[PDB]
RNA sequence: CGCGGGGUGGAGCAGGGUAGCUCGUCUGGCUCAUAACCAGAAGAUCGUCGGUUCAAAUCCGGCCCCCGCAACCA
RNA sequence: UUGAGCCUUGAUGUGUAGGAUAGGUGGGAGGCUUUGAAGUGUGGACGCCAGUCUGCAUGGAGCCGACCUUGAAAUACCACC
RNA sequence: GCUUGAGUCUCGUAGAGGGGGGUAGAAUUCCAGGUGUAGCGGUGAAAUGCGUAGAGAUCUGGAGGAAUACCGGUGGCGAAGGCGGCCCCCUGGACGAAGACUGACGCUCAGGUGCGAAAGCGUGGGGAGCAAACAGGAUUAGAUACCCUGGUAGUCCACGCCGUAAACGAUGUCGACUUGGAGGUUGUGCCCUUGAGGCGUGGCUUCCGGAGCUAACGCGUUAAGUCGACCGCCUGGGGAGUACGGCCGCAAGGUUAAAACUCAAAUGAAUUGACGGGGGCCCGCACAAGCGGUGGAGCAUGUGGUUUAAUUCGAUGCAACGCG
């Protein structure tokens, strides 16, 4: 329960999938929603409006929690990103910061083969 | 499929239309599925010429092959119908 | 990057600073190490680079117009 | 086509009634170039439609179109190597003639008797939207609001 | 040879006041077709009998099948 | 920290009909109240989002049963669960 | 003898030049714990795979290996191969300014000697990620491949071996000479450093072009121009950089290097076409958007085939088949 009101919204933002979570300020989590999840399968997972249907299904499911103003992370090169940002703000949400969380190698391991 | 073997001036016998389906049994399921078939045998003094017209279900396709003995010249036919329903069938793929 | 922005929101702000950077570095390291066709690839870009500076320095001469 | 914008011509109005939108309703269904044969059937089959209703005539016409017209269309759209059914919002000029487009291939089928009488009953049926014309309405939506992932519009 | 558990669309199964979902099978769309996915529909007197109250897939009896645990030292 | 069991209690059990989130059965028109009433400062639970409980009042001396619909009449009151 | 070639020294300057040791951050993976719940992952789609024994996502902590984002540059350095975080230690060369010094000490080399990407090999470690082989899932007529999920040698370290690459600038080394332009990088001189100014002068390097050269493409002061010194190499295509022999190597193999036979060509550059599942642009009932047909029915007609004494002959993809 314990009714929290500031959190953290991650945004997994991968290729074939976006997945978005939503958790509080200490980092632990409080409730999900995938692009795969909301009906969306194959093809469609990889469209900006799946992403938009996987974040008011998580808008959705943290009534119990009671959360007004939230931070938005993002990570990953996906097709959604911010049209789940965009369903985020129209849910009735106080967007504090917005933040790149991507990962970068400053050159380490090796990434597989170019596909052909 | 469907044959439709026709000489001018070549009489087909009964161990040529054998040997034209059986040789058009192999360019059959090996590379497309096919509808109907026409197939014109001609000799004009010097070359023993087939003809194949194919029926496919995007279009048509054409071959004509002229050779030795009226046998190796649908030899030569068949060979020339395969790789363009090769090219027509991943012109139909494009995966 | 990091946007703290007040007022209306509007991402628009925020895509000022991370369509900068953080899309072309992801995509190549996507895949393959390469380690010779970077070199390849580098040495044709500033070939045709080069290429929009020697001619385009000489396409002011006239315009056939 | 790949010229020619082309121009358009007009449609002479109905003579019963002032209306070019029914005119264009009765030259739909005028099979074999058949027009006086065409027009004494709509015009049976509208009479019945205000006794049926209780209404007056030509704007229980448009209520029965109002139900049936859509708003959305899918197309089938080439990209890459496949082809999905991306949706695209019609323009109004189409949107009647193909809701009363789809209001005669229900009628040809659904076999009553008449055909006056078999454009009637579901010229009723698509105001209380229980008919097979609403249906073709509502399934080209269900298509169209299943693939709203396709688009570069959002209206 | 008694204690238990289960009998529900073709199957797998969910579920004291109304029978549901995936597959397979019936189509629509699309594809070059099979496909894949998308969109609707049929699919049950809930194993069979009785009664326990207004009303039972639900609760209680007996029967049939099945899975278990034993009693298995004539 | 935590199961499970017992006791002392305190809540909760909207099909339909319908004034209503009525658990069952039985006794059943007397209890409630100024041990400072409805409205609400208020705070929650439940939440089958419709109604009930409790904390404190600045109000302050009121409310139901039989009489309306229900297979059933009222946590009106009490008892066994 | 001389100082102009070559070399020494004195000051500096730039540099991923090399060898050794330390160390930092980002990220992947794994392990452990917290929260949390039905999906994740993947693809053109899909499945294998993973997950209700709690994955994925998220947070904290830890372990370990490899690689050094941005800077990063037709930038720099090195004989070539090659060399990128940062710090120290040892160390090689290049270059410039102003002198001083020895006095042809030079150039090039068959054999020889050393160095020499990657893969591989031996012994001993290490092993995150990637990934031959291999295994499964797809695609397909088949798929032994491309794609997917896994995954072992290998990639890493030390010490040896191998001695090969489209090891390429497909251009040996050295020296001299012969119009220019735009730069990059790195020293330095003078004048008003009076201002990131102006004038010069070196080194290396990139591009474009003149003469000339070249079969042409192109090269063009860093020549493939004009010359000189020496070395390597070539002699039609296949056979064949193969056999045999020698040498070297643990092995793989390397190196040296034929002949029989066979062919009248093989080849280079450019030209015009044609073609491309190359690129751009445009048009046509070509598609799309619609209407009505064919293919299914009986019949009319033409053809193929069969039949017949003859079923006259010709037309045969589109452009023959209600055609002559």
């Amino acid at each position: 329960r314990k009714q929290v009101s500031d959190g953290v919204a991650h945004i997994h933002a991968s290729f074939n999938n976006t997945i978005v979570t939503i958790t509080d300020r200490q980092g632990n989590a409080l409730g999900w929603a995938t692009a795969g999840g909301s009906g969306f399968r194959g093809s469609r997972k990889s469209t900006p409006f799946a992403a938009q249907v996987a974040a008011e299904r998580c808008a959705d499911a943290v009534k119990e929690y009671g959360i007004k103003n939230l931070e938005v992370m993002v990570k990953g090169p996906g097709p959604g990103r911010e049209s789940t940002i965009r369903a985020l703000n129209a849910a009735g949400f106080r967007i504090t910061n917005i933040t790149d969380v991507t990962p970068i190698p400053h050159n380490g391991c090796r990434p597989p083969k170019k596909r052909r | 499929m469907q044959l439709n073997i026709t000489g001018n001036n070549v009489e087909i016998t009964e161990a040529l239309r054998e040997f034209v389906t059986a040789k058009f049994a192999k360019l059959e399921q090996y590379f497309d599925r096919i509808n109907q078939v026409y197939v014109v045998l001609k000799v004009e003094k010097v070359t023993h010429t087939s003809d194949a017209t194919l029926h496919v279900d995007g279009g048509e396709l054409h071959a004509s092959a002229e050779g030795q003995d009226m046998y190796a010249a649908i030899d030569g036919l068949i060979d020339k119908l395969a790789r363009q329903l090769t090219k027509h069938k991943d012109k139909l793929k494009q995966h | 990057i990091k946007v703290r922005e007040n007022e209306p929101f509007d991402v628009a702000l925020r895509r000022f600073k991370r369509s900068c950077e953080k899309a072309g570095v992801l995509a190549e390291v996507r895949r393959r190490e390469f380690y010779e066709k970077p070199t390849t690839e580098r040495k044709r870009a500033k070939a045709s680079a080069v290429k929009r500076h020697a001619k385009k320095l000489a396409r002011e001469n006239a315009r056939r117009t | 086509p790949r010229r020619r914008v082309i121009g358009q011509r007009k449609i002479l109005p109905d003579p019963k009634f002032g209306s070019e939108l029914l005119a264009k309703f009765v030259n739909i269904l005028m099979v074999d170039g058949k027009k006086s044969t065409a027009e004494s059937i709509v015009y049976s089959a509208l009479e019945t439609l205000a006794q049926r209703s209780g209404k007056s005539e030509l704007e229980a016409f448009e209520v029965a179109l109002e139900n049936v017209r859509p708003t959305v269309e899918v197309k089938s759209r080439r990209v890459g190597g496949s082809t999905y059914q991306v949706p695209v919002e019609v323009r109004p000029v189409r949107r009647n003639a193909l809701a009363m487009r789809w209001i005669v291939e229900a009628a040809r089928k659904r076999g009553d008797k008449s055909m006056a009488l078999r454009l009637a009953n579901e010229l009723s049926d698509a105001a209380e939207n229980k008919g097979t014309a609403v249906k073709k309405r509502e399934d080209v939506h269900r298509m169209a609001e299943a693939n709203k992932a396709f688009a570069h519009y959002r209206w």
